[PDB]
């Protein structure tokens, strides 16, 4: 329960670093 | 084209400049591409709507949790010997030492000790389960969503409101107080006396049940009738159990003053009386200004007519009225102002009086929420300061406030900067001066030899307040006045109770070392004050920059010319004051909690003898408490209050990063990438990597930036690491 | 007693539009009641509120019943209230 | 780029123009001063904005002004 | 010297304005019809709080304790007569068209008529200012001595006693 | 010959001289009516920048 | 003022023992008729003596054993504060005084800045004592005490 959402936390990081990056070098 | 797109000049940078100043300048709305007035108010309406979603949103987690992985039930029935619990832990890199450790509270894993005092405050206000609990997290979620529903909703064009609207002010005011305030305030008082109260005395008034069950024996008619003091003949026993139908009187609005015993906080009977009292005030407050109807006020002509004559205050306020509505940054500034002083009133206030049942036992969450406040009143006094400037710059107009209050500052602002430079280096010559001075002879150990000046204006304060302490004979304490009669019983027996109270934090004992330390913080306050006004006075110019109006707010210099012009913007004052502020309200939360902790300690005789010479506050504040912190982890064993040393070591780490930013600058770093650029290129199996972004220093204005956040994010960890560790070691 | 009510509620009443009402009035002139720019409603589209305002009587506005009568009403609230 | 202005305020004394060492100012004939000449920005696309131009200029504030603007390579600096 | 303003054609007009209170005119007016009102009320009032105090009263003071404790004996009762009706004369007394009627308004309230005198009407004037600036002065005595909470009149009693008794003060 | 005498005593009045209030003795004034600012005046103190002279427009107060 | 005066204190009095004895106990280690011998003994009746004086003036001293200030404005603590303040305006205003007129007797002729990195000029003529009158500078104010150049 509470060990599958903190790792999610964790993959947005890598979801949401990957998308800005491609975002700010357009 | 690129990022940011509201700014192109910015978007043009080929270097890496373009993505740090793209992030640091999406919310200043009035330098970016073509702005309008327009957008720029419904930009800040829509961007309102979002902050009070996260708001909500943000306590809706915290009544989640609480409800989902705290124990609340077992902290109810007990809650003296129980230990509130925040949230689980789960770490991977947890050993099977620290899953150990803080497994605390009756939780079935490691979890994280509350203190934020949300057990306390939703248990006095009527919350007994999880399932209320749940139900208040799912109303928050919702009311997180309309919010966002508002904001989107506003954005149309179908729904959109005028400039002028947002600049109707007279009826913005009479809404606010007459609603926003008034109204609100009057049905919290509902809330106390239909479930707060009742909850308190022992029956569950909920929504399943609250239709049929009577606040009061007697109907609604008493109040309607005109005779209001039945609500005021039963009142709860001295001897009252809380959640306990024991000792429970009928009254829902009272007086009594002073504290519940057992709870050592207010009487919820005299809340639900003060909010019911002040949103009538509130409510025909809000009806002072003209709207729609024919009657009220004019603001502006009001401000007009306050013209004295002959002098010596010019105009008066003519034309201020457009100068605050036409300028948001005033206004802004006016609003952290007021925010920031009432910030600290409840600082001060909650401490002295409890509100939430057994907060005053929890001597960890009431330094943390002192400590709290004063830093976020801090950065807000430092706002409103700081907006001021930009309105002289930005939104001022010289011609429209002619020979007006607003304008009579600016031409004797050499009057106000000298004497605040006085009062600053006459508190600091004095107030350092007879701390060194009692170092001195504890140091050549002749301790006699002290100039302990005796708080005795401020004793003299205490006295008229009822403390029957000293030999002043003031009043409500004295022989024969007109002031503590006219007590008629109510607050002051309840009250007088209270304040000769030796346990609680209502008006404490105050003698010499009391007094050196509000001199400190009366030299914080007029030197951060002293640089923040100048900052403000001096923002549209001096004579070594009579047209810094033409830089704008935030600028790096304007050379090494005419002398020198390092840190000549009012941006760079304000970065400044930052640093002053923080002593300020360090030396504030340093004085607050080692009175405390040597009281809890039962030896407040240790503070009253260390506090008077500044090698007492080094070691027997800070290196004493330092003990239980800094064996968090051991190289022997490993304890609860190992995430607090190790925050501790933390704190160290980002404060002195900062260091680098603020001593060492540009030039060096600029010259020191430009030999990495040209490395990176002549490196082969690297070469076929190239970057989009040109390699640069950070600006002159950035590295500012960057090291004060270091600064003080450093300061602030340190201290809550320290703050809570030290006290609740030793609880 | 509800008669307190209405005698303060009533003297609030008389006064207003007999003893006080050509103070009043004249100083809503010297004051109203919105600028900017000038005069709020252009732009704000709200924006008197002419009809209620209307009134057949040889003065008294409705609003101003309601207006001094709620003084009133605190007044004998007040005054209830009080002695008990 | 960065945005320099010139003022009539200006004597003509030439200073600017020999501290800078990107080339962006030039002299120009005028009526305004007994130099009969005045400081002219042609080429602000080379400028820096290192203020060298200011901390040369002998009249009561300077009749030079530079306000850094948009940041490019030239302003920059960049060798690279 | 005398101040520019102050003339001296004025009633009760001896030159004192030490902070040029009255150096703007529209409001100088003002403050003379102030200074009558003032004036009568408390000539009115001294001689109040004496013969009641000769016949036997405990003073002023003691006058008014009774409402904190026919027709219509009660503080209720009598503060709303005097209320509306003090609102009733005054608020109306307003006029502002020919300075408060001059300040004087005469008419029926000369029954006598001795407003109809050129001189005299003048030197009664100068003569109700200057007793009236005596009131004034006395109901700060009273006041000032009152707020020991004994006796107006007693007070001279005591003095009279005694020139002995010494009032030293701060001082 | 114009305004100024030359050993007259100026007040200053650009507001954004270094002397913006102060006074100052005049060396001379040229009399060129293209010259914007003639008028070059003396002061005992310097500025900022190390110098002790400067040219200013006509609107100016004597003493 | 909950403190009661260091005659009737205890732990004032106690201070005093604590100390003396202590200064007693680094004597016993050199040996009467030397050096260190006089200069403890000379430290220890200093020590006593301003217990003594202590106790005679007044001062209040707190619980803890030591004396307090009262800057209130009592009458029976004015030395405490008020007389040693007017003695430092009095000085303090003296050489703001004598500084003052140095500064203005140089300006006219010369090279100002000469007189001030050098003054070989010993208060001019004869400029310090002109601070024993300082107080007199009130009536330096009802004239020109102040430049009118800016503001009033
Ligand atoms: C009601 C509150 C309020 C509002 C609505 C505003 C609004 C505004 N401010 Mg203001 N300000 C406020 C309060 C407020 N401020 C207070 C209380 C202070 C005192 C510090 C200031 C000090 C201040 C300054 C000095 C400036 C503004 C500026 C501005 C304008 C643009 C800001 C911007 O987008 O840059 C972007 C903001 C960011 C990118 C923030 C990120 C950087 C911070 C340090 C992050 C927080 C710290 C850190 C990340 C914590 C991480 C720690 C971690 C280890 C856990 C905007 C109008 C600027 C302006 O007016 O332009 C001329 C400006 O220069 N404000
Ligand atoms: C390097 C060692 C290390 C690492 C990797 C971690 C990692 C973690 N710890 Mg542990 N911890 C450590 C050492 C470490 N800790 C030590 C030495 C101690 C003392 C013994 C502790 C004591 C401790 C406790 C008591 C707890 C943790 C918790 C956690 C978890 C945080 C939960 C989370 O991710 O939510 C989200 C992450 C954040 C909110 C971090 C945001 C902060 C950033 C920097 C600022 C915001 C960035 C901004 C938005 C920029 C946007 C960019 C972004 C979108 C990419 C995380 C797994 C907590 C936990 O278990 O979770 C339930 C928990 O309660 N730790
Ligand atoms: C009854 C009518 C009414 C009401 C209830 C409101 C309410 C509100 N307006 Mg609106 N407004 C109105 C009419 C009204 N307005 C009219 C007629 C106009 C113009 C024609 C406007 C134009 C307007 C604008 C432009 C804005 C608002 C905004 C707001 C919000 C203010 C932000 C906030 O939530 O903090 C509310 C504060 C409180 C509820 C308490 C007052 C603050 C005290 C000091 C706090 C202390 C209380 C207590 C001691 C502490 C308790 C703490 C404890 C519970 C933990 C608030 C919801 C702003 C917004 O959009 O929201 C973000 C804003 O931008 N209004
Ligand atoms: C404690 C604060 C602090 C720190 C950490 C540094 C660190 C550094 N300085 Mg600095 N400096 C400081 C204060 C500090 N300085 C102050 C106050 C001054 C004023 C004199 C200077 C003046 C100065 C000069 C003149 C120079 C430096 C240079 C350097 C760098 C040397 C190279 C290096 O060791 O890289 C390694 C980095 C570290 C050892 C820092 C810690 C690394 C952590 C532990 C590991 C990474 C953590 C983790 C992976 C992050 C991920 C977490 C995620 C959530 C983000 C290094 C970054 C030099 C340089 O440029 O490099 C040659 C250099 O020329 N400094
Ligand atoms: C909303 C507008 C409003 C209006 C028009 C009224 C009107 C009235 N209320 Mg009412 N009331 C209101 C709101 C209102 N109320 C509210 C909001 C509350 C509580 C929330 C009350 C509670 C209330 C109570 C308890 C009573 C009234 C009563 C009355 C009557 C008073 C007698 C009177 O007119 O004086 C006289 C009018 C004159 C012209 C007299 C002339 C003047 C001489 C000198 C007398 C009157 C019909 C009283 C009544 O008798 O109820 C039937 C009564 O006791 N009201
Ligand atoms: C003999 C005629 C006479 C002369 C030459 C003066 C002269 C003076 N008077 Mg005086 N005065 C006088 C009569 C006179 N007064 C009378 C008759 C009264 C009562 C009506 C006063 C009440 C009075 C007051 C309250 C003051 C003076 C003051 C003064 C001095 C300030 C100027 C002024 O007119 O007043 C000046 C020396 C002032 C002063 O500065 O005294 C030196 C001031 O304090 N006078
Ligand atoms: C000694 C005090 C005193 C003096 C000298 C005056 C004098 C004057 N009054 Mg005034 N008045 C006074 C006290 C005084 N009043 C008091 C205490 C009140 C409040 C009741 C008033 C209320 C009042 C009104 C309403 C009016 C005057 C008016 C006048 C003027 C014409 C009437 C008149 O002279 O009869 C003076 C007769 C005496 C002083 C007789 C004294 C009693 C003995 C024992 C008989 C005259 C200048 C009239 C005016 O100016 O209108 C044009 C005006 O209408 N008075
Ligand atoms: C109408 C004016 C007036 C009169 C007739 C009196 C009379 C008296 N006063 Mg009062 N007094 C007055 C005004 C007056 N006072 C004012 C305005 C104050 C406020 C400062 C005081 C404060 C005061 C105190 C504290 C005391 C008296 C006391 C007394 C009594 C004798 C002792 C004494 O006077 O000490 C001297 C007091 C003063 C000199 C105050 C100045 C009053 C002025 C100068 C007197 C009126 C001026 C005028 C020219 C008088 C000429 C006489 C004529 C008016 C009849 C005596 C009945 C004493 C008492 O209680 O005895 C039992 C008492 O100790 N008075
Ligand atoms: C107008 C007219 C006209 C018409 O037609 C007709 C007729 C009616 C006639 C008329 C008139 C009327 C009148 C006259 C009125 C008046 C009043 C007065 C004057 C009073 C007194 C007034 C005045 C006064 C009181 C004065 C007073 C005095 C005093 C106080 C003093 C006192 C005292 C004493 C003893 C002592 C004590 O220890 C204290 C004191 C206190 C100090
Ligand atoms: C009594 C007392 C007290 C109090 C005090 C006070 C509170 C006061 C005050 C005060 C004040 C509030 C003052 C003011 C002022 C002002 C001004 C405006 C100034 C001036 C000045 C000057 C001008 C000076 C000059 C000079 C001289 C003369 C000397 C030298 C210097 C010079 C040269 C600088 C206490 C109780 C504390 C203590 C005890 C005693
Ligand atoms: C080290 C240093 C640099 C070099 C600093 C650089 C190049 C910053 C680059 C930092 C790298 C990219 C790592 C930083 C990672 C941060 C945690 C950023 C997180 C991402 C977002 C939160 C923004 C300067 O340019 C400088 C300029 C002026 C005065 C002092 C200094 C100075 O001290």
């Amino acid at each position: 329960p509470s060990l599958f959402v903190p790792l999610v936390g964790l993959l947005f990081p890598a979801v949401a670093m990957a998308s800005l990056f491609l975002h700010v070098e357009k | 084209l690129r990022i940011p797109r509201f700014s192109q000049g910015l978007a043009q940078d080929p270097t890496t400049r373009r993505i740090w100043f793209g992030i640091a300048t999406a919310h200043d709305f009035e330098s970016h591409d073509d702005i309008t007035e327009g957008r720029l108010y419904q930009n800040i309406f829509a961007s309102h709507f979002g902050q009070l979603a996260i708001i909500f949103l943000w306590t809706s987690g915290n009544l989640f949790h609480v409800a989902w992985q705290g124990n609340f039930e077992a902290w109810v029935q007990d809650p003296f010997h129980v230990r509130p619990i925040a949230h689980a832990i789960w770490d991977p890199h947890f050993g099977q030492p620290a899953v150990e450790a803080f497994t605390r509270g009756g939780a079935l894993g490691p979890v994280n000790n509350a203190y934020s005092g949300v057990y306390q405050w939703w248990y006095t206000i009527g919350l007994r389960t999880n399932e209320d609990l749940y139900t208040g997290a799912i109303f928050l979620l919702f009311l997180s969503f309309i919010s966002l529903l508002a904001g989107w909703l506003h954005l149309q064009p179908k729904w959109k409101p005028s400039v002028s609207w947002f600049k109707n002010a007279e009826s913005r005011l009479n809404h606010h107080l007459s609603g926003l305030f008034g109204v609100s305030s009057l049905a919290w008082a509902g809330h106390l006396v239909h479930v707060a109260i009742p909850g308190s005395r022992g029956e569950y008034v909920r929504w399943n049940n609250f239709l049929d069950v009577l606040p009061y024996p007697q109907g609604l008619g008493p109040l309607l009738t005109g005779q209001w003091n039945l609500y005021a003949q039963n009142p709860s026993s001295s001897n009252h159990l809380f959640g306990t139908t024991q000792g429970a009187g009928t009254a829902i609005l009272t007086i009594l003053g002073g504290f519940h015993p057992q709870t050592q906080s207010l009487w919820l009977t005299d809340m639900a009386h003060h909010h019911l009292a002040i949103a009538f005030l509130f409510l025909i407050g809000g009806l002072m200004y003209r709207t729609n109807f024919g009657i009220g006020h004019s603001i502006k002509y009001i401000l007009e007519a306050h013209i004295p004559p002959g002098g010596r205050l010019g105009r008066g306020h003519k034309g201020l009225y457009d100068t605050i509505n036409n300028s948001i940054h005033f206004q802004l500034g006016l609003a952290l102002a007021s925010l920031g002083v009432i910030t600290s009133l409840v600082a001060q206030h909650m401490y002295s009086l409890p509100a939430y049942a057994f907060i005053a036992q929890d001597f960890t969450t009431q330094a943390a929420l002192y400590t709290h406040h004063q830093y976020i009143a801090g950065f807000i006094m430092t706002g409103a300061f700081a907006h001021g400037p930009i309105f002289f710059i930005r939104d001022y107009n010289p011609e429209q406030n002619a020979d007006n209050v607003l304008a009579r500052m600016l031409e004797h602002k050499e009057a106000i900067i000298s004497h605040l430079s006085w009062a600053s280096l006459f508190l600091g010559f004095h107030t350092l001066g007879l701390y060194v001075h009692n170092d001195v002879m504890l140091a050549f150990g002749t301790p006699e030899k002290q100039i302990l000046i005796e708080p005795i204006f401020a004793q003299w304060i205490q006295s008229a307040h009822g403390k029957t302490s000293y030999g002043f004979d003031v009043l409500l304490s004295s022989t024969n006045s007109p002031a503590l009669n006219a007590g008629r019983s109510i607050w002051l027996p309840g009250w007088l109770n209270a304040i000769n109270e030796n346990s609680n934090s209502l008006f404490l004992t105050i003698g010499p070392g009391d007094f050196l330390v509000h001199h400190a913080i009366a030299l914080g306050l007029h030197t951060t004050t002293l640089i923040l006004v100048k900052g403000a006075l001096d923002a549209r110019g001096s004579k070594l920059m009579p047209d810094k109006k033409d830089f704008g707010y935030s600028f790096p210099c304007d050379g090494p010319g005419r002398g020198g012009t390092c840190d000549i913007s009012a941006w760079d004052d304000f970065y400044l004051a930052v640093f002053w502020m923080l002593n300020t309200i360090g030396w504030v939360t340093f004085y607050w909690h080692w009175k405390h902790i040597t009281l809890w300690q039962g030896n407040v005789s240790q503070f009253n003898e260390s506090s008077t010479y500044l090698m007492g506050w080094l070691r027997d504040y800070l290196w004493l408490n330092s003990s239980q912190l800094i064996n968090g982890y051991t190289p022997l064993v490993c304890n609860s209050l190992s995430v607090w040393a190790w925050m501790f070591l933390f704190g160290h780490l980002v404060w002195a990063t900062g260091f680098m930013f603020l001593i060492s600058w540009r030039g060096y770093w600029q010259e020191l990438i430009e030999t990495l650029a040209w490395a990176h290129e002549r490196t082969p199996l690297a070469n076929l990597i190239r970057w989009r972004d040109k390699p640069v220093a950070l600006s002159i204005v950035q590295a500012r930036l960057v090291g004060l956040v270091h600064f003080s994010v450093g300061y602030i960890f340190t201290y809550a690491a320290f703050l809570i560790a030290s006290t609740s070691g030793k609880f | 007693p509800s008669l307190v009510i209405s005698l303060s509620t009533g003297l609030s009443l008389f006064l207003g539009r007999f003893v006080f009402f050509n103070f009043q009035r004249e100083n809503v002139a010297k004051q109203v009641p919105e600028q900017n720019g000038k005069g709020t409603h252009f732009d704000a589209g709200d924006e008197r509120a002419k009809e209620y305002a209307g009134l057949l009587k040889s003065a008294a506005a409705i609003v101003d019943v309601l207006a001094w009568g709620s003084i009133g009403h605190i007044v004998a609230y007040y005054l209830a209230l009080t002695t008990s | 780029s960065h945005s320099v202005k010139i003022y009539d305020t200006c004597i003509g004394c030439t200073q600017c123009v020999r501290a800078c060492p990107t080339d962006v100012l030039e002299m120009i004939p005028w009526g305004g001063c007994k130099a009969k000449q005045i400081a002219s920005a042609p080429r602000t696309e080379d400028c820096v904005g290192c203020k060298r131009c200011e901390s040369a200029c002998p009249t009561d504030f300077l009749s030079v002004r530079v306000y850094l603007w948009h940041e490019t390579t030239r302003s920059m600096g960049l060798a690279y | 010297p005398r101040p520019s303003y102050l003339d001296g054609s004025a009633p009760g007009d001896f030159g004192f304005d030490p902070l040029r209170l009255g150096e703007v005119p529209e409001n100088l007016e003002r403050f003379k019809e102030s200074e009558l009102i003032h004036c009568r009320w408390a000539m009115l009032a001294v001689p109040g709080i004496l013969v009641p105090e000769a016949l036997g009263l405990g003073n002023w003071v003691k006058a008014q304790e009774w409402a904190a404790l026919v027709p219509w004996g009660t503080l209720p009762t009598i503060l709303v007569i005097e209320f509306l009706s003090i609102a009733f004369v005054e608020h109306q007394r307003s006029m502002e068209k020919d300075p408060e009627k001059k300040k004087y308004p005469g008419g029926a309230f000369d029954p006598l008529g001795y407003s109809k005198d050129p001189k005299k009407f003048h030197e009664y004037k100068i003569k109700e200012v200057k007793n009236g600036r005596l009131a004034l002065l006395a109901f700060v005595g009273i006041c000032v001595q009152q707020s020991a909470y004994p006796g107006t009149g007693p007070l001279e009693n005591l003095a009279t006693h005694l020139a002995d008794p010494w009032h030293n003060n701060i001082g | 010959p114009i305004g100024p005498k030359r050993g007259a005593k100026v007040k200053i009045l650009r507001q954004e001289s270094y002397w913006y209030k102060g006074t100052g003795s005049v060396v001379t004034v040229d009399q060129d009516p293209n010259t914007r600012y003639p008028v070059v005046v003396r002061f005992n103190k310097v500025n900022y920048a190390n110098v002790s002279t400067n040219n200013y427009a006509l609107d100016e107060v004597e003493e | 003022s909950g403190l009661t005066p260091c005659k009737e204190s205890k732990q004032f009095a106690k201070r005093e023992k604590q100390s003396i004895k202590k200064l007693e106990s680094s004597l016993k280690i050199y040996a009467a008729d030397s050096a260190p011998a006089l200069a403890i003994n000379a430290t220890i009746e200093k020590t006593k003596r301003r217990f003594d004086n202590y106790a005679k003036q007044g001062l209040l001293c707190g619980a803890d054993g030591l004396p307090h200030l009262i800057v209130s404005g009592d009458q029976r603590h004015w030395g405490e504060f008020i007389t040693p303040g007017i003695l430092f305006l009095y000085i303090a205003g003296w050489i703001g005084w004598v500084g003052r007129s140095y500064l203005i007797a140089i300006r006219d002729e010369k090279k100002p800045t000469q007189k001030e990195i050098i003054i070989d000029v010993p208060l001019a003529s004869r400029l310090v004592f002109r601070g024993f009158s300082w107080p007199i500078a009130a009536y330096r104010e009802l004239l020109n005490g102040e430049l009118v150049a800016k503001d009033v």
